[PDB]
């Protein structure tokens, strides 16, 4: 189950009434909210995109830091077992939240080496008027709590404890988060370096495609692909279609999305016509795209 | 984020 302050969530419940009732959840929400916004470099990053797993330890010698950014209505989820330090990132954004949850579980699971608890933690979104936000709270919490392991919620900064306003336009305070794997620190965070295949692993998931585990811990290797998706409905029509158009349509938040939100989008579409059948094409012999973290914490191709 |  879900534990909070050592007793069970009672759900349905809004998380500003959960964290509104918990002095420890209320705290925890304050310094995160008043952290200014870190600028991580790429050494030793793992940066996690929408949709997508991440899971290390600390005893990895080439991970330092996870991290996720750009989440607007989908929420960054950092499942934690205390002691052996095993971490797992995850950036949800409510498409099959009853199959990514025990990805989630399975991922930490798997860590045999008693010693610690296993801590979640829930940030992102706002007040959104398509309450995207407060259904992935709700279907999050649900999921975790229906889990036989108990889980115990240290961090939820999520919806309308995640939001701001400017001049009668909500968007959230919290775009993206890191957590160091030895410290267990988690900070407010913008990435300037996205690892590599950033335009493969974002037309990936334009086209549809479910939650993968991106990270291979016991061979440290970063492992993308193969993809195969069914070529993207009318990519030249949203090609062709102004800015505004291109927000209304293709994002979940039309007036919230970070700048140059249109130009990532623009690029990935032109990636979707570019390769509509990318299995045979981008992978040879149907082998992921393996990269290694290297001397100066820069990822290489193997 | 992404949309459908």
């Amino acid at each position: 189950p879900l534990l909070v302050e050592g007793r069970r969530v009672r759900l349905p419940q809004s998380a500003g009434d959960l964290v509104r009732a918990h002095p420890p959840l209320e705290e925890r929400a304050r310094l995160l909210r008043g952290q200014s916004v870190q600028q991580v470099g790429p050494q030793g990053l793992l940066y996690v995109q929408q949709r997508e797993l991440a899971v290390t330890s600390p005893k990895d010698g080439s991970i330092s830091i996870l991290g996720s950014d750009d989440a607007t209505t989908s929420h960054i989820v950092v499942l934690r077992h205390t002691g052996n330090g095993a971490t797992c990132l995850t950036h949800c954004d409510g498409t099959d939240t009853k199959a990514e949850v025990p990805l989630i579980m399975n991922s930490i699971k798997s860590f045999s080496d008693q010693c610690g608890r296993l801590e979640v933690h829930l940030v992102g979104g706002f007040s959104d008027d398509r309450q995207l936000s407060q259904k992935l709270t709700h279907q999050l919490l649900s999921e975790f709590d229906r889990q036989e392991d108990d889980i115990h919620l240290v961090t939820l900064c999520v919806t309308e404890l995640n939001d701001r306003e400017e001049n009668e336009n909500h968007f959230p305070v919290i775009y993206g988060i890191a957590v160091n794997i030895k410290t267990a620190e988690i900070y407010r965070a913008s990435f300037q370096d996205r690892g590599p295949e950033e335009q493969l692993r974002a037309a990936r998931t334009l086209a549809g495609g479910p939650m993968i585990s991106i990270y291979d811990a016991e061979t440290e290797q970063l492992r993308i692909g193969p993809y195969s998706w069914t070529p993207f409905p009318h990519v030249d029509f949203w090609l062709h279609q102004d800015d505004k158009q291109i927000l209304e349509n293709l994002s979940t938040s039309p007036l919230a999305e970070p700048p140059h939100f249109v130009e990532h989008i623009r690029s990935t579409l032109m990636f979707l016509k570019k390769h509509p059948s990318p299995a045979h094409t981008l992978f040879s012999g149907n082998k992921a795209l393996l990269y290694k973290k290297n001397e100066d914490g820069l990822w290489e191709k193997i | 984020n992404f949309a459908a």
